[PDB]
């Protein structure tokens, strides 16, 4: 059209508006939990060379992606819910779109790497040292970063083709490729097709292989002879699958309710994107960092 | 008849005990009660030497107080540079289980040994540049537990066949065999003048031997369990032992009895590594409670805890200028303390 | 010095009773798991029984169960082995062994041919 | 001046140490133990100082140490073998005189503070001599609990009762106090022992990884 | 058998009984004097500053 909007308005929570500052009270604490739950943990697998295993390096890189995603998401939402700073510039909106989609991708394939490492270490335990070492851990890390960046740099390449003039208000507390493309008429079908295929290919292949890894790990640990160790392994597996699904089902759900399910209420989409971005950087510190004996003893020693 | 020899042996033991009882007019703690304590010594980990893959049993500092050789059960003798953290040499050993290592006073050679019953002498000053086996000293029956050089020419080794041995490296055979221990000899230590040396064994007894004579001059009893470590006082007239009964024990050669016991009710674990400071005022002992303790050698007060390890501390050495302490452990990490 | 003096051994008829008392000096009795071993003539060292630090854990070899008992007294620092209904295959020399390290429930090397923390034994013959 | 050449020498040394790290972690160390009359020599020469054997099962390298060069006192060098994956423990199941000695040795291995992490792969050799002793020396004389024991070999079930009694005694010592025991019944002529070692070490490293990734 | 080691132990105890033995107070005072003389040259008893510490 004739002109493009240079400033987008984020809506926050649709149903709840007056008590937004009240919602500003837990998330700030949640933010610092995320920061603590990454940064000290990253420190634990930075100075300590005793924890230079592939598993703990995957933990360190997952916490690094979690703190990067937290830095991308949390301050804008906190400034929104405190100071009513709903406005975001277009270049910063595209930067936020790319960074949270790319960091979701890199976190997704790092979680795939952890699931592969767990499957090889549990179900093929004598081939774990012969397959996975620190060099291939770094190589999977570079492949992870270039996979996310290469798969999701066409999102800022293709959003810039659109002209945003018929609407200005977004449907989230942040910029995603889900809802920015709906604010402009025409040339959105290539954006819809590319974004849906990128989500399904990268993160769907990741979630099917993580679920296959956890199913094979469950099938391995259900063959333990004792009742208590089998029950503990099944409980930890159900908790891990619950955290993985609480990262992955709101993702693909957000994609399919912004592609197809547009007739739903905005509150389920808002809380689905909220448990997609707000919750993994505080539950991945808990079940992956605090549950491990080495990281817990290192943070209790310091 | 064995009965009259047993009667003569217990009569001689009673005579030695009565001589030590009449000689014990006072104690070292009663004399040193009037002097001031050493306070609390907070040694920090100035450097951590990493690169070993398996647990460490031995280190030995160089006489230049910079390089140290360290022995680990992957079959690795790494000579480090503690000033600049770099590894000077990495020797792959023939046998994986190495239990001892030494660094020569000249610095040209190192030694190692363990379950392979053999002291392997390696040349660090080869003309080609690579480190090869200079000598392969065989003749011991039990496991080699401690070896220390006298010079480039001779080396004394303690082994698990209740014997020690002074070897000539040039001809590769034992010049002197020290016999008289009942249990497995776990550690030896040379005097500063290298004329006599003490050896602690698994019979709760430490024997002071002469290097040239080969006859056990003095025998020291008072421990309760297997002595795992031993070290002379820096003046050469006393020595401290560490054992499995959670007590360190300082004896004197001239007094020929116990001087002082280093123990606490909070410690139930054995001592694996014993050394003194430059002055000898601090006795540093590594323990099986994952840490080390800096006892006051004249006051028997635990003046410091070296708690940087999360496995068993097995070796602990002090530089010849007293500048640093390296507490190697079973974490495959040496830690330099100061 | 770790010293263990055994007494009470001697000639005894089969089916009788015999008390072995070992006096321990040079170490604290309450921290060491004390063993009784034996050596038959023309045979190696055979472990008979052991008692823990507090006396709660008492175990025997299978040939002496129901016939031999082992007790300790930390007050007067000694070990007892009482023998009832002596078979003629129980003739041996009996040594009082000792756990090599305190506060440990493992007893390495108590039946070694040259173990240090062991007495000279008493000849128990039928 | 000399710092740069020291840095390149250190870099080469850590490269060689990384290669040795992959070699060391690829191989699984085993400590073979047994009596003088026990069939551990046939065990270590079955798939063939310290008698060291490399053997490759399913492209996995197991390296096993038979320490026969030492004396009868073993409280100190056994602490060398804490980083091994397992202690192979050869027992003469047919020799009832030294069966209690093997039980005491297994108890001391199990309760040793530096061997609390290590699992023990128990090989009860001389099962054929145990069978020919049972069908033709009574184990009730050396073990009164066999008078009150019940079975929890094909030609006669008394052999099964005796072999499972010895296995139950060793497993009672094992379960009286992180590490498990893997008892096996095998003879001198048996080629399955490498496969049994492979499967038990697979279970050991699997349980270690289950503890590492916090499933256990 | 055991008579030879008994003879060696008896001979070792006989040659160890007749040694020159100074008092415990003399040796304790000698070690006190050595510690008091060498305490000025002990970098672990008295900590050194980082200017002359080679382990910064």
């Amino acid at each position: 059209c004739n002109f493009t909007h240079a400033t987008f308005v984020l809506i926050g929570i649709p149903g709840l508006e007056k008590a937004h500052f009240w919602v500003g009270f837990p998330l700030l604490s949640m933010y610092v939990v995320a920061m603590f739950g990454n940064c000290i943990v990253v420190f634990i697998v930075r100075t300590e060379r005793s924890l230079h295993a592939p598993m703990y390096l995957f933990l360190c890189m997952l916490a690094a992606i979690d703190l990067a995603l937290s830095t991308s998401t949390m301050p804008k939402i906190l400034a929104l819910f405190w100071f009513d700073s709903r406005e975001i510039s277009f270049e910063a909106c595209l930067t936020q779109m790319f960074f949270i989609h790319a960091l979701s991708a890199i976190e997704s394939t790092i979680l795939l790497a952890m699931a592969f490492d767990r499957y090889v270490a549990i179900c093929h335990p004598l081939r774990h040292a012969a397959v996975l070492n620190n060099t291939v851990t770094a190589q999977i890390g570079i492949v992870a970063v270039v996979r996310g960046s290469l798969f999701f740099f066409p999102l800022p390449l293709l959003i810039k083709r659109l002209a945003f003039c018929h609407s200005n208000v977004l449907s989230h507390s942040y910029c995603v490729h889900q809802d920015v493309m709906k604010l402009a008429y025409a040339d959105t079908l290539p954006n819809v097709v590319y974004g849906l295929t990128a989500i399904l290919l990268v993160m769907g292949v990741d979630v099917m292989f993580i679920s296959l890894s956890y199913f094979l790990i469950i099938r391995t640990v259900l063959q333990l002879p004792s009742k208590s160790e089998r029950a503990k392994a099944f409980g930890t597996c159900v908790s891990h699958i619950g955290v993985v699904l609480a990262f992955y089902v709101p993702l693909i759900g957000l994609s399919v309710v912004h592609r197809f399910g547009n007739s739903l209420h905005p509150i389920v989409r808002v809380v689905m994107g909220d448990i997609y971005l707000l919750l993994p950087p505080v539950i991945n510190p808990i079940i992956y960092g605090a549950k491990t004996k080495q990281i817990r003893t290192r943070v209790l020693a310091m | 008849e064995l009965d009259q020899l047993r009667q003569e042996a217990e009569q001689l033991k009673n005579q030695i005990r009565d001589a030590r009882k009449a000689c014990a007019d006072a104690t070292l703690s009663q004399i040193t009660n009037n002097i001031d304590p050493v306070g609390r010594i907070q040694m920090r980990t100035r450097r951590t030497l990493r690169g070993h893959l398996a647990k460490i049993y031995a280190m030995h500092w160089g006489t230049d107080s910079r390089l140290l050789v360290s022995a680990s059960q992957d079959g690795k003798l790494i000579i480090w540079d503690s000033y600049t953290t770099n590894k000077v040499h990495a020797i792959p050993l023939r046998s994986s289980w190495v239990m001892t290592c030494a660094y020569a006073p000249s610095g040209n050679y190192v030694a190692c040994g363990g379950l392979d019953n053999i002291c392997s002498i390696y040349n660090l000053k080869t003309r080609e540049g690579n480190v090869r086996v200079s000598r392969e000293l065989a003749g011991h029956t039990g496991y080699l537990s401690c070896c220390r050089f006298l010079d480039d020419n001779q080396i004394v080794t303690s082994s698990g066949d209740t014997t020690c041995a002074l070897w000539d490296i040039e001809t590769g055979q034992q010049t002197t065999t020290f016999t008289g221990h009942t249990g497995d000899v776990m550690s030896l230590s040379l005097a500063p003048d290298t004329r006599l040396f003490v050896s602690g064994a698994c019979d709760a007894s430490a024997k002071l031997w002469d290097v040239r004579e080969g006859m056990c001059r003095q025998t020291f009893t008072g421990h309760e369990s297997d002595i795992n470590a031993i070290c002379f006082f820096p003046n050469g007239n006393a020595f401290a032992t560490g054992s499995d009964d959670a007590t360190c024990r300082l004896f004197d050669l001239r007094a020929d009895q116990e001087l002082m016991t280093y123990s606490h009710d909070n410690i139930i674990c054995g001592i694996t590594s014993v050394s003194f400071s430059k002055s000898g005022r601090l006795l540093l002992a590594g323990y099986d409670d994952f840490n080390c303790n800096v006892w006051d050698a004249l006051k028997a007060d635990r003046a410091g805890v070296l708690a940087g390890h999360d496995n068993r501390v097995s070796c602990l050495g002090v530089t010849d200028d007293g500048m640093a302490v390296a507490t190697g452990s079973w974490d495959s990490f040496l830690k330099i303390w100061n | 010095q770790v010293q263990l003096q055994e007494s009470g051994g001697g000639l005894v008829q089969p089916g009788g009773s015999l008390r072995l008392s070992c006096a321990a000096s040079g170490f604290t009795f309450s921290n060491y798991k004390m063993n009784w071993v034996r050596q038959a003539p023309g045979k190696g060292l055979e472990w008979v029984s052991d008692i823990s630090q507090s006396g709660a854990s008492i175990s025997y070899t299978g040939s002496v169960k129901g016939r031999f008992t082992i007790s300790r007294d930390n007050a007067k620092n000694t070990l007892y082995l009482q023998m009832n209904s002596l078979k003629p295959e129980d003739t041996a020399v009996y040594y009082c062994a000792r756990c090599p390290a305190p506060f440990t429930r493992d007893c390495f090397d108590v039946t070694s041919t040259t173990y240090a923390y062991r007495g000279q034994g008493t000849q128990v013959t039928v | 001046n000399e710092e740069k050449a020291q840095r390149e020498a250190n870099k080469k040394i850590e490269k060689q140490l990384q290669k040795d790290k992959q070699v060391y972690r690829a191989t699984h160390r085993l400590l073979l133990l047994g009596a003088d009359n026990s069939g551990k020599s046939t065990i270590v020469k079955q798939m063939r100082g310290i008698f060291e054997t490399k053997f490759q099962v399913d492209k996995v390298n197991f390296h096993m140490f038979d320490v026969g060069g030492q004396r009868d006192e073993r409280r100190k060098w056994i602490q060398c073998f804490n980083d091994v994956t397992a202690i192979i423990f050869v027992v003469d199941s047919s020799d009832y005189n030294r069966l209690q000695e093997a039980l005491n040795l297994f108890k001391s291995i199990w309760n040793n503070r530096w061997l609390r992490t290590i699992s023990v792969i128990l090989f009860l050799n001389k099962q054929d001599l145990l069978a020919e002793k049972v069908l033709a020396s009574k184990i009730e004389d050396y073990f009164p609990e066999f008078a009150r024991y019940t079975t929890p070999p094909g030609e006669d079930p008394r052999v099964t009762r005796a072999k499972y009694f010895i296995r139950d005694e060793f497993l009672r010592i094992s379960t009286a106090s992180r590490h498990y025991c893997y008892p096996h019944f095998t003879c001198a002529v048996d080629t399955e022992n490498a496969r049994r070692i492979f499967n038990d070490c697979r279970d050991i490293i699997q349980r270690m990884h289950l503890r590492q990734y916090e499933l256990l | 058998a055991s008579i030879a080691q008994a003879r060696k132990l008896v001979e070792q105890l006989k040659m160890e009984a007749n040694i020159d033995r100074i008092k415990v107070s003399k040796a304790a005072a000698d070690l006190m004097a050595y510690c008091e003389a060498h305490a000025k040259e002990d970098p672990l008893l008295t900590p050194v500053p980082a200017s002359e510490n080679p382990f910064r």
